[PDB]
DNA sequence: CCATGGAGTCATTTTATCTTGTGTCACTTACAGAAAAAGTATTACTAATATATGTTGAAAA
C-alpha cells in the first residue's frame, strides 16, 4: 500500500527506492513489539486467535 | 499548559499549578538515592527511591 | 476559592495525616466539606482528514525519531494553517513537512530543513518556499533561530570511532563559537560551518577522515567546505595560532566577511539607486497576437510555452509585454521617462501595423532600487530585534527579508551592506523606509551618516509629464526605426511558415478539441 | 468506532446484575466505614470477650 | 342407520436455549470513488544579492 501511493500518479520518473519510507512505516514491527511483550495479550491477524 | 496554544505571547508563563507529591506513611524514611536522567525521548525525568 | 462559614478564612489546608482527608482552614477549625468525591478504576470533511493528517504526520513524523510531544505540538499548527485554509491549494508533503519543521524550529531542536525536507523528491527551494509563505501568512516571527551546537552532537552519533569525538566536540564549539566571533558565521549553511569545524578539530583529533564522509551528515558539496576551510585560512592568527593549547587566544582581530572584499577586487549620503520600475498599459482592443505579430523585429509568440508575444527593444533599452485581451506590462522601466514614453512607442507598432489599440491604463505595480553601506552588517541581531517586521531564513536564502507597511515594502538585506528595496509604489518610499530604517543600520554595529534631505530628485509625476500622456499622440515618440521594427512580408511568411512548421501540431490539436465540441453532439 | 469490538459496551442492565455492583455485591453487599484491619495475636492474659 | 374415511384437535417428543455459578485484597490498564471549488504552481519577465552545485577545465605543479 505504500508504494502503491508511488505508482498512482507517475510524474517524471519516480524511482527513488521508496525505500527510507520503510522508517515512517517501520517500528509498528519493532514499538508495537514491545507494547506486545508489556502488555501480556497477544493478537495474531493471521488467525484471529489470541 | 492544559489548554490550546497560539504564538501570542508577552510574558507570563509564571502560572504554575503545583502539585508536589507528599510522603504518606505510618513512618519515619530517608532517601539515600535520587536520579535526575532522560529517556529517549529527551524530556527531563526524576526516579528517585526511599 | 471560597472561604469559611463563619472565620472568614480563605486559606484552606487538607489534612491527609489521618487519611480522613479533611480540607480546614487554620483560621476557623471547620472543614467546609466531608469525605471529597474520588474517581475510580468519525464522518466529517475535516476531522477524517484530521485524522489523516495525524496519521501521515505521526508516522512520517517519528521516522526521523523526532519528539513524539512536538509532533503532537505541531499537529495543532497544522489546525492553524487549517483555520487559514493555507492547506487549500498545495501539495500535502510541502505543508505537513512545514508545519512540523516550525515547531523543531520554535523548540530549536537538532533538525535541519534541507535535513528534514529529505523523504521525498523535494527540490528544497518546494518546501522552503511553502514554509516562507505560511510565514507570510502568519505572524509567527523571530523563534525559528538556530547555531551548530545543537546539529554537531547529532554528527558525531554518526561519526563513530570512540569518545576522543566528545572532547573534541568541546575542541569544535570553541572553534565553532569563535567562528560565530570571528563574523564568518552568517550567511552560509550551519551544516557547512558545523562539518568545518568538525573537520577541522577532527584534523585536530589527528585522524584520516573524508569530506565525503563529512558532507555524508553535511549534504553540501566538498568545493563548499574547502571554501570555508581558506575562509578560515585567510583569516587572522589562522596558522599563526593554529597550534596546540587549544587556541587559548580568544582576541577578535576584525570583522571582515569575503562579500565586500569582492567589492574590494571589483574596485544617507549615498543615495538609493533606481532599478526597475513595473508599470502597466492597456490598449482598449483584443486582437490576433498571431496576425500582429507576424510583422516585427522584436517578437516571440509561442502559447505552448507562454500565450503572450515577447516585446522586448535596445532602446531605450527596455521590455515591457503584451497581452491578447489588448493589455500590456511595462518592464525594463529605470524611471518614469522611459517608461511611459516606450510604453507609447510600442503602441506606434500595432497603431502602425495591428489594431486601433490606443494608450490606456498607465499604472505603476512594483518598483526596484538597491544601495550598499560600505561596511559589514549583523543581520541576525536584526532580526533578533525587528524580526516581527524582518525575515531572515539563515541560509534558505542569504537575503534577509523585511517586512514594513509603512510605507509597504519588503527590504532587503544583507551583511555586505549592498542593500535592495522592491515592492515600491513610490520613488519617495525608497527614501521614506531607506534612510527611515537606516538609524536601524547605524543603529546596528560592532567594534555617509546625513540623511542630507529627505526629497531632492523630482517626483514621479514630473517625469510622467515629461512624456506626452495623450494617447492618440503617437508619431511624435516613433523612432523611424519602428517603420524598421517590423519584418518585411517575406520574413512574415517563411519565417511565420517555420514557426507554424513546428506550431501546426499545437494548432492542430486545438483544431482537434474544435472539433471535439462537434463531438458534444454523441 | 474504530472497529475492533472492545467488549465493553454493556453494563447499564449488567450494571445491575452480577458480580460487585448494584445487583447483590454492592447495595446488599454495601462497604463500610469506621472500621480496620489488621492480623492476629494471643493474649490470653487478655480476658475473653 | 351406520361405515369408513377424513379432517380437525389436542397430547406429546424432541429438539435448541440461558441462565448461573463461594466472597476478599494487591495494584490494577467506519468503506471508494465522484463531481465540484478552488487556489496554487508554471508559465513569462527585469532585477539586483551571495551561497550552493558543478564541471570543467584549464591552468598550474
Ligand atoms: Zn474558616
Amino acid at each position: 500500500l505504500s508504494i502503491d501511493k508511488v505508482l498512482k500518479k507517475p510524474n517524471r520518473a519516480m524511482e527513488y527506492d521508496a525505500l527510507l519510507s520503510i522508517n515512517v512505516h517501520s517500528n509498528n514491527i519493532t514499538s508495537g513489539l514491545n507494547r506486545a511483550i508489556s502488555t501480556g495479550n497477544w493478537s495474531l491477524k493471521r488467525f484471529k486467535m489470541e | 499548559s492544559a489548554d490550546a496554544p497560539n504564538p501570542n505571547n508577552v510574558n507570563v508563563q509564571t502560572q504554575y499549578r503545583e502539585a508536589p507529591v507528599i510522603y504518606r506513611g505510618p513512618e519515619p524514611s530517608h532517601i539515600d538515592q535520587v536520579m535526575m536522567s532522560v529517556s529517549d525521548n529527551d524530556q527531563a525525568l526524576i526516579k528517585v527511591l526511599l | 476559592m471560597p472561604v469559611c462559614k463563619n472565620c472568614h478564612g480563605t486559606e484552606f489546608e487538607r489534612d491527609l495525616s489521618n487519611a480522613n482527608n479533611d480540607l480546614v482552614c487554620k483560621a476557623c477549625g471547620v472543614v467546609s466539606e466531608d469525605n471529597p468525591i474520588v474517581s475510580e478504576v468519525a464522518l466529517e470533511s475535516r476531522e477524517a482528514t484530521l485524522n489523516n493528517a495525524r496519521r501521515k504526520l505521526r508516522a512520517v513524523s517519528y521516522a526521523l525519531h523526532i519528539p513524539e510531544y512536538i509532533t503532537d505540538a505541531a499537529f495543532q499548527w497544522y489546525k492553524l494553517a487549517l483555520a487559514n485554509n493555507f492547506v487549500q491549494g498545495r501539495r500535502s508533503q510541502n505543508v505537513i513537512a512545514s508545519c512540523l519543521y516550525v515547531a523543531c524550529r520554535k523548540e530549536k531542536t537538532h533538525h535541519m530543513l534541507i535535513d528534514f525536507s529529505s523523504r521525498l523528491q523535494v527540490s528544497v527551494y518546494s518546501i522552503g518556499a511553502t514554509f516562507l509563505k505560511m510565514v507570510k501568512k502568519l505572524h509567527i516571527t523571530e523563534l525559528p533561530l538556530a547555531d551548530p551546537s545543537l546539529f554537531i552532537q547529532h554528527f558525531a552519533e554518526k561519526l563513530d570511532l570512540a569518545d576522543k569525538k566528545i572532547k573534541v566536540v568541546k575542541d569544535a564549539v570553541k572553534l565553532a563559537q569563535r567562528m560565530s566571533k570571528d563574523w564568518m558565521f552568517e550567511g552560509r549553511r550551519p551544516a557547512g560551518i558545523a562539518g568545518a569545524c568538525i573537520l577541522l578539530a577532527c584534523r585536530m583529533n589527528n585522524l584520516r577522515r573524508t569530506h565525503t564522509e563529512i558532507v555524508a551528515v553535511s549534504h553540501v558539496a566538498e568545493e563548499t567546505l574547502q571554501q570555508r576551510l581558506n575562509e578560515f585560512k585567510n583569516t587572522k592568527a589562522a596558522k599563526l595560532s593554529v597550534q596546540k593549547f587549544r587556541e587559548n587566544d580568544v582576541e577578535d582581530g576584525e570583522a571582515r566577511p569575503p562579500s565586500f572584499v569582492k567589492n574590494r577586487k571589483k574596485e544617507s549620503g549615498i543615495v538609493p539607486t533606481l532599478q526597475n520600475i513595473v508599470a502597466t498599459v492597456t490598449l482598449g482592443c483584443r486582437l490576433d497576437l498571431k496576425t500582429v505579430a507576424l510583422h516585427a523585429r522584436n517578437a516571440e509568440y509561442n502559447p505552448k510555452r507562454f500565450a503572450a508575444v515577447i516585446m522586448r527593444i535596445r532602446e531605450p533599452k527596455t521590455t515591457a509585454l503584451i497581452f491578447a485581451s489588448g493589455k500590456m506590462v511595462v518592464t525594463g522601466a529605470k524611471s518614469e521617462d522611459d517608461s511611459k514614453l516606450a510604453s507609447r512607442k510600442y503602441a506606434r507598432i500595432i497603431q502602425k501595423i495591428g489594431f486601433a489599440a490606443k494608450f490606456t491604463d498607465f499604472k505603476i505595480q512594483n518598483i526596484v532600487g538597491s544601495c550598499d553601506v560600505k561596511f559589514p552588517i549583523r543581520l541576525e541581531g536584526l532580526a533578533f530585534s525587528h524580526g516581527t517586521f524582518s525575515s531572515y531564513e539563515p541560509e534558505l536564502f542569504p537575503g534577509l527579508i523585511y517586512r514594513m507597511v509603512k510605507p509597504k515594502i519588503v527590504l532587503l538585506i544583507f551583511v555586505s551592506g549592498k542593500i535592495v528595496l522592491t515592492g515600491a509604489k513610490q520613488r519617495e518610499e525608497i527614501y521614506q523606509a531607506f534612510e527611515a530604517i537606516y538609524p536601524v543600520l547605524s543603529e546596528f554595529r560592532k567594534m555617509s551618516g546625513s540623511p542630507r534631505n529627505l526629497h531632492l530628485l523630482p517626483t514621479t509625476d514630473t517625469y510622467l509629464s515629461k512624456v506626452s500622456d495623450d494617447p492618440d499622440n503617437l508619431e511624435d515618440v516613433d523612432d523611424e526605426e519602428l517603420n524598421a521594427h517590423l519584418l518585411n512580408e517575406e520574413a512574415s511568411k517563411l519565417k511565420e511558415r517555420i514557426w507554424i512548421g513546428l506550431n501546426a501540431d499545437f494548432l492542430l490539436e486545438q483544431e482537434s478539441k474544435r472539433l471535439k465540441q462537434e463531438a458534444d453532439i454523441a | 468506532n474504530g472497529g475492533g469490538k472492545v467488549k465493553p459496551i454493556r453494563g447499564f442492565c449488567q450494571r445491575l446484575k452480577g458480580k460487585q455492583g448494584r445487583f447483590r455485591g454492592n447495595l446488599s453487599g454495601k462497604r463500610v466505614d469506621f472500621s480496620g484491619r489488621t492480623v492476629i495475636s494471643p493474649d490470653p492474659n487478655l480476658s475473653i470477650d
